[PDB]
């Protein structure tokens, strides 16, 4: 019933700087053998789970030599010496000290680039859905950095909840920037009630909240 | 090179049962421990279970405990996991791994997915997301497909058969209440050639055998 | 009606047998012990030397029966002296944590032995030992206790090995169950101890008793047979008389 805690849950940093991450342990993994079993991994996106660094400092054969880990009892450390653009990704304490082996819960390595704003692109239904009695409407935040932005949709200057629902990407792996998606769902019915269909986009990019909006009727 | 290959994933009732094994090459396999790890969906890994290299020891997580039998082949230098009384938070991908010489997880297979519910398997309706002045920035256009319903979730998009890569994002599947995935993938591309350009987005879903070719035009 | 030093010329040939085929240092103590319950003047002499052969006997055919040492128990090493010996580092601590039970360092069970780290014997696997006994019980439906230290909740590990003791206790007795219940009572203590102290120990207890189909044994049953028809019959005999 080992806890793992590492810290921060995400990291942002510039390439060429130095990242730190903890891991701290909810009893010591100091092993009664004499040796301490907290290991250290990096999952980039859509791989499988990689080992960089095992009993707490022994770097695993092959894995670059900018990861180092240190630490002892209940705290530990990885270290990146100078993050490079493939270290873009989720790392992972664990410990195999004790049953059952543990998990930390994931830091996410951020790679740290300039304040992009999303372009913000609104999509009516397509008519093909509109005859199968549902209407989605879609908009879409390309390209942006940092990741938070709210995003929130009016219909007739109406506030709508429990009827949309959004998706980010992972941060690209070129241009270190997200793109979101959010779908607004309405039954074929309410869609040709209303006329305007309005995207708010709020984000630290933009000098003000966007509306992206269309009138249903309208081509 | 050491390689761990897994197998046997795919669909399952709840309740229902599931033997994945692992294939292991490139070391002396017998003399080694072996592990099962999971990922749900979105989440952090999970540790599932153990067994020592002469089946003599065996841990197992509390939450698969009197469910899942791990196992070994040493003369076929194969790691077996049986599942039973699967629930939905049992969907995960799952992976066997090894430290091949202690307890840390040094190899990892692809992993194989189990996904476990009793939605029936449904190849998706995929709707364009057409050009317009809505979705025009400058000589940008962006345009897209709408991959509504499917299931189960492995779905793969591509553009103008994959010869279409700059700027395309192919956003997470979101698990739908109705217990079917949606997603969208969407493309920015030069205004100008929009008529002079085709689009069309294809789209595989594996599990249900279908492919669909959606052309997506500007909407006159 | 027959004199108790009759009744060993009767069984001459039974207990030539059993002599002949215990270790050397068992059969010799047992043959003492034959001459005495042959010179014994009182009926409880008899039967106590008659018990004593008994619990001696059956424990030389368990250590031929696993390819053993047997050890007569003026040889055999206390669980302080194994501590001493195989982890001198920890000595000063178990003496500390044995204040308020100093019974323990004392304990002296059938067999001590250690991991080969290549007078506590050592065995090339403990968890072969533990195995075919968990095996038989399984099997034949052999009551055994079996107990392994284990601090905190450690999981065992493939980088690096460390030493370890089994322990066993072994006897020939009517209440089989009574045995093992009572023998793992009283190393629960020591294992709770050894798991404090980060050291590795497996406890193991077990018995055999006369009605024990003579397949099932925890001892060959080539040597079944030479305790029934030797130290079983003399207490028979001794009764009836
Ligand atoms: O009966 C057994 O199973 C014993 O192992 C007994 C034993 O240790 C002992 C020690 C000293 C005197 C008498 C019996
Ligand atoms: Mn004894
Ligand atoms: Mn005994």
């Amino acid at each position: 019933q080992i806890v793992l805690s590492q810290s921060p849950l995400s990291l942002p940093v510039s390439l060429g700087d130095q990242a730190s991450i903890s891991c701290r342990s909810s009893q010591s993994l100091l092993h009664s053998n004499g040796n301490t079993y907290l290991h250290w991994y990096l999952q980039k996106p859509g791989q499988s789970p990689k080992l960089l660094i095992y009993k707490v400092s022994n770097r695993f054969s092959g894995v670059p030599d900018r990861f180092s880990g240190s630490g002892s009892g209940t705290d530990f450390t990885l270290k990146i010496s100078r993050v490079e653009a493939e270290d873009l990704g989720v790392y992972f304490c664990s410990q195999s000290t004790h049953v059952p082996y543990t998990f930390g819960g994931g830091t996410k390595l951020e790679i740290k680039r300039t304040v992009a704003a999303p372009s913000v692109f609104i999509f009516p239904p397509s008519d093909e859905q509109l005859k199968s009695g549902t209407a989605s409407v879609v908009c879409l935040l390309n390209n942006f950095y940092p990741r938070e932005a709210k995003v929130q949709w009016k219909v007739d200057n109406a506030l709508q909840s429990g009827n949309s629902q959004e998706s980010v990407t992972e941060q690209d792996s070129k241009d270190s920037t997200y793109s979101l998606s959010s779908t607004l769902t309405l039954s074929k019915a309410d869609y040709e009630k209303h006329k305007v269909y309005a995207c708010e986009v709020t984000h630290q990019g933009l000098s003000s909240p966007v509306t992206k909006s269309f009138n249903r009727g309208e081509c | 090179e050491v390689k761990l290959e897994e197998s046997g994933g795919g669909l399952v009732r709840p309740g229902g049962s599931r033997k994945l094994s692992c294939a292991a090459s490139g070391f002396t396999f017998s003399s080694y421990g072996m592990q099962w790890v999971r990922q749900a969906p979105e989440k952090g890994l999970e540790w599932v279970a153990y067994i020592s290299s002469g089946s003599r020891t065996i841990y197992y997580a509390d939450t698969v405990k009197g469910r899942f039998t791990i196992s070994r082949d040493n003369p076929k230098n194969t790691l077996f996991l049986q599942m039973t009384s699967l629930r939905s938070e049992d969907t995960a991908m799952y992976y066997c791994a090894t430290g091949y010489g202690g307890t840390w997880f040094a190899y990892w297979g692809q992993g194989t997915l189990v996904t476990v519910s009793a939605a029936s398997t449904k190849g998706p309706s995929v709707f364009p997301l057409a050009p317009s002045s809505k979705s025009t920035s400058g000589g940008t256009a962006a345009l897209g497909c709408l991959v509504k319903d499917y299931f189960p979730e492995p779905v793969t998009v591509s553009w103008n058969s994959g010869a279409l890569t700059s700027g395309v994002h192919t956003f997470p599947a979101v698990l739908q209440s109705s217990g079917l995935y949606s997603l969208s993938s969407v493309v920015t591309v030069p205004s100008s050639s929009l008529g002079t350009q085709t689009y069309i987005c294809n789209v595989n879903h594996k599990p249900s055998n279908t492919k669909v070719d959606k052309k997506v035009e500007p909407k006159s | 009606k027959k004199p108790i030093a009759l009744i060993c010329a009767e069984l001459y040939k039974p207990f030539q047998d059993l002599f002949a085929a215990l270790p050397k240092d068992c059969s010799e103590e047992c043959q003492t012990l034959f001459e005495d319950i042959r010179n014994s003047e009182s009926h409880a002499s008899a039967w106590s030397s008659a018990l004593r052969i008994k619990g001696v006997a059956y424990e030389g055919f368990f250590s031929l029966t696993n390819s053993w040492r047997y050890i007569p128990e003026d040889l055999k090493p206390t669980l302080g002296m194994a501590i001493q010996t195989v982890f001198p580092d920890k000595f000063e601590k178990f003496l500390e944590r044995t204040h308020l039970h100093p019974e323990y360092r004392d304990f002296t069970p059938d067999y001590l032995m250690c991991r080969s780290r290549i007078a506590v014997q050592e065995v090339s696997s403990v968890s072969a030992v533990v195995d075919r006994f968990k095996s038989k019980s399984s099997e034949k439906g052999r009551p055994i206790r079996q107990e392994e230290s284990r601090p905190k909740t450690e999981s065992m590990q493939e980088d690096i090995e460390v030493d370890e003791l089994l322990i066993v206790e072994v006897g020939y007795q009517t209440d089989i169950e009574g045995k093992v219940i009572s023998d793992i009572e009283k190393w629960k203590g020591v294992v709770n101890l050894m798991s404090h102290l980060g050291i590795k120990v497996n406890v193991l207890t077990c018995a055999d008793n006369s009605q024990t189909p003579r397949t099932d044994w925890w001892i060959d049953e080539k040597y079944v047979r030479l305790l029934l028809n030797s130290i079983s019959y003399l207490f028979k005999e001794l009764l009836e008389n």
